């Protein structure tokens, strides 16, 4: 039947990363996997303890001037590898590491990421600090195992006298999930991107 | 339930935590409470004697991160390592994670309900994406224990004290 | 191969069944593991029971809500699993939010939290689609219904086929010894059963 | 297991050479495929005294105006044949010899260089000076036969009053890889692209 | 065929797995040479041992950084293969840099340069994951550990199973005859496993 | 080892290199040395008398290209040319090519070590990638021996002069 | 007592618990 499937029910491309910056008269993006940075798939997600995926990644441009048809360079970079300072830094070469260059009028870009991880699956939950021993800024529940990577993206033509904003929209599709130990629905609101805390409060349903 | 028996790849009996009618609930975070890729089991009973009356919700959650209200700021040391000593529930309705209490069901559970029993148990098999977990800082289960119904029953000197008493084995922990 | 684009192409569409390119040509991914808690069907979920709100009233509060006190109706359940009401925080309510229409059966399961010297009869009774809420124990004994007696059957259970109500009347007062107080409590539970069906997502409205 | 298979250790295609030049109110490219243009696939292929492999090359425009959509040639030269004196000549029509014309909009250009020598492999090290007899000018250690002919590039369409800089960036992808005789990791830092000298410099490691 | 473009394209992926189109239709390559010292995995590499600075402290110099003088702990060497450390200038700590996580076990040599008459005992421990350092040689003989006399084995060797440290100090005092110096050294030597195995691609940071 | 029997497609006996405790490591290259597609082998032992106390790597690299700290400028004629006169290291740490002495292992390395044994062999095939070279300018394979630790032991007269001997056969060489 | 070589007697199922004592200190309770 339909999404009673598991892999039907996640299986829905989410729009995990929205954002923008200008060219004008910095300016790059290094955003890590991880799927808390929107409210709606942090839910459907948070439903399960663990799972196992590929994720495949899209990535879409949009402009508003102020078409010009740029190269946009979408890289990977793993867990805890060196990142960029700048649009320029040697890490935008890097010889044994995925990237994908493409331009905005062709058809979005697509990349798979096989699953990603020295643990058997992502453990979407976990109360521990570290592998071996804990210093005092080793915060509570940030699991090194589940850093994923990240995507990092720039211009690659960004010499242009024309003066513009680039948005771009990032689309995950995890996909081919094997899935783990279900949960107690989250039925509150979330105030940030790495734990769980609150402040509806003391009463869940209406009267 | 979730169908191992105890396997990896002697009990401890914590000392008997004072129920009251008005008491919020417990929670005992393994491996902490024995102080190792283990098949845990935990085996939990009321001393409460016949005339009483009052319920108990008995859950193990797999990587339970208590949340808390009114900060962004994550748990600190003291607040999440608790030994046998154990932590109280500050908010048994949101099972602190802001999840509902009466959805806490999905995880596995065992009801102690003093008319029908008295007694209760779980095996907790290993869930840890890695093989063997061998350092002190992480604790892949949490078993919780949530008052349902308040306590109640007796007059006076019975003073409603009705006491928990919990047993921990880790059977099949290998090193 | 003519070598530009493939037909059924020059778009992004949301919820694709086509395979991407990956990263990482012939990275292993890390092995499987054969763990407890294995789900692949939200069915194999939505059948697990939850509590929910029979006590839902303004005055109540934290777990309150999900017991009511026995010292005539005791609690009035408006059976719609995804419009508002006790069932709206229940696994039930929360994975069939997700969808547009649901078909098949529920149960409640009740349990009476009393001390064991403590007996009583409830009439329990249901309102089939379309019928009028039962006023009094009258309409209630003419109503499909059970007698729970809480002897022999501490947590009486009860189907619903495919909505008005499920309704719970002290059809007797209660009865008990002088070493148990009139501070007695119900607890209401359900779940769907193995029958039941999810059409097509549509996305949550409670975050 | 991955990247422990060599092909899949050296198979991540390298930006082998990266410039530009203006076109405004000289500016060709004659590039000899030797990887030692850049520092982290020099150390990375380093690691083995003789290869066997095609070489799969792609070239990527991109502009900075001050998009025209241009023609660009890549040729390729063979070993020590004629090169070009400029943006025109007769080399750039040559008959017996491979070239491909494209457009600045479509999709970056691909080909292959099948194993081009005159020995079973190059020899990544040599240090010997001629096949014959040496005379003084005849430099240690570049051996003719790993001469590996050169990529040669122009815009054809040039004529333009717009004025701008096309960047290049050239990667290639050595493919089907064949190694032999692995060697001790190069530690230290690269003075230029012919030799192997220095200036860390006497403990290579901390303390 | 309709002659335009295929499907999966209008892009540049860094690491694809996909073909490209030859210059030189059917140049027939310089055939294959059967010579030794073939290499298939980087594997085969890292089973090689090497020398390792066990004498890395400020004082030491050239060659000297790689053996220690026998006139209480001798060396202590810090065991993760990849941070800074003796191993981090060995097969085993250059080829695991270029790679996410490793796994399998390792094994010491230790070799003594001294004269035939000269003998000593030695007790070498190791400490596994989450250890303290043996602070003197009783903490050593609770620790697990071999007694290294020079006389019948030159050369003892260490498996390492998959940290702190191997720890090596003067159980004895040395002994030697009048004709042979108190300047007795020893050689460190590590390699990894049959068993060993790298996951997943990211470029080293020493060059 | 590389595994060939000296193979194609009289030994010469080199004058003994005096060592002493702070000499840094010596290299001859082949051809050179007999002054040809040949099975070349190594035969070097130390004329050290048993108090004596050091020892040797003894190690052969395909295609060494000497490098030099301070310029970019290439080595000259003499700097290579050796004969069996032979050359220095002038950085045995860096094995002359910015490569770490700890890691020349990879290439076919054996050990002299006083006290196990003063002698060792090595096998050198043919791996030049063209099939006979023919002309007096090019080495296909570098025979390099250094000090991994200080000779010592003797005393006064004995001057540590501790001789090396080293011997060459071109083992199945065609013309 | 807890980590020592223990029985916990529950008065409920059995009002009079038995220990075998093999071959000393004490028995405590």
């Amino acid at each position: 039947t339909a999404e009673c499937l598991v892999e039907n029910f996640l299986g829905r491309s989410a729009l995990v990363c929205m954002r923008s910056f200008e060219y004008k008269n910095k300016n790059f993006f290094i955003w890590t996997l991880n799927t808390r940075e929107l409210v709606q798939i942090r839910r459907k997600m948070e439903l399960f303890t663990y799972l196992r995926f590929d994720t495949e990644i899209t990535i879409v441009p949009t402009l508003r001037l102020f078409l010009p048809n740029l190269t946009l360079q979408a890289m990977y970079v793993p867990t805890g590898a060196r990142k960029p300072s700048s649009q320029d830094s040697f890490e935008w070469q890097s010889a044994c590491n995925p990237s994908v260059f493409f331009k905005i009028n062709d058809p979005p870009a697509r990349l798979t990421i096989p699953f990603m991880s020295i643990n058997s699956a992502y453990a979407n939950f976990y109360d521990g600090f570290a592998g071996f021993e804990k210093k005092a800024t080793v915060l509570y529940g940030i699991n090194p195992a589940n850093t994923m990577g990240n995507l990092c993206l720039r211009v690659v033509n960004s010499y242009q006298p024309v003066q513009y904003t680039l948005t771009v929209r990032v689309y995950m599709k995890p996909k081919h999930i094997k899935a783990w130990a279900p949960r107690a629905p989250r039925t509150m609101p979330y105030t940030n991107i790495l734990n769980n805390n609150y402040a509806a409060p003391t009463a869940i349903v209406s009267h | 339930a979730y169908g191992e028996w105890p396997t990896y790849l002697r009990f401890y009996t914590l000392k008997s935590k004072k129920w009251e009618s008005n008491s919020t609930g417990w929670w005992w975070k393994l491996p902490d409470a024995l102080n190792y890729r283990s098949g845990f089991l935990c085996h939990v009973q009321c001393n409460a004697t016949k005339f009483h009356q009052g319920t108990l919700l008995i859950v193990a959650i797999p990587e339970h991160q208590i949340g808390k209200k009114g900060t962004g700021t994550s748990a600190s040391f003291a607040e999440v390592m608790k030994g046998a000593e154990g932590g109280v529930f500050e908010q048994p309705y949101l099972l602190d994670d802001g999840t509902s209490l009466a959805c806490a069901l999905v995880y596995p559970h065992q009801w102690i309900n003093l008319r029908t029993n008295n007694s209760a148990t779980i095996v907790l098999p290993w869930m840890n994406s890695a093989p063997m977990d061998f350092a002190l800082r992480h604790n892949n289960w949490t078993l919780a224990v949530i008052p349902v119904c308040p306590l109640a029953g007796g007059t006076g000197n019975t003073n409603t004290y009705v006491p928990i008493t919990i047993s921990i084995a880790p059977m099949c922990a290998e090193y | 191969v003519p070598t530009c684009l493939l037909p059924g192409s020059n778009q992004f569409l949301t919820t694709d069944d086509h395979s991407s390119a990956p990263a990482f040509p012939d990275f292993s991914p890390t092995p499987e593991m054969h763990i407890p808690g294995q789900v692949h069907s939200m069915l194999e979920i939505v059948q697990i029971e939850s509590m929910m709100e029979i006590n839902n009233v303004n005055d109540a509060s934290g777990v309150e809500r999900l017991r009511v006190q026995i010292s005539q109706l005791l609690f009035n359940i408006p059976l719609d699993i995804q419009l508002e009401g006790p069932l709206r925080n229940t696994l039930l309510g929360n994975i069939s939010r997700y969808y547009t229409h649901w078909s098949g059966s529920l149960e409640m399961t009740f349990m009476f939290c009393g001390s064991f010297m403590t007996t009583g009869k409830l009439i329990i009774c249901y309102t089939p689609p379309g019928g009028s809420s039962p006023t009094d124990r009258m309409q209630a004994m003419l109503a499909t219904h059970v007698v729970w007696d809480f002897g022999l059957q501490s947590s009486i259970t009860i189907i619903i086929p495919w909505v008005g109500y499920v309704t719970c009347f002290m059809q007797t007062n209660l009865v008990a010894p002088v070493g148990a107080a009139d501070q007695c409590y119900i607890v209401g539970m359900v779940a769907a059963k193995k029958d039941f069906n999810l059409r097509l997502m549509r996305d949550s409205p409670d975050i």
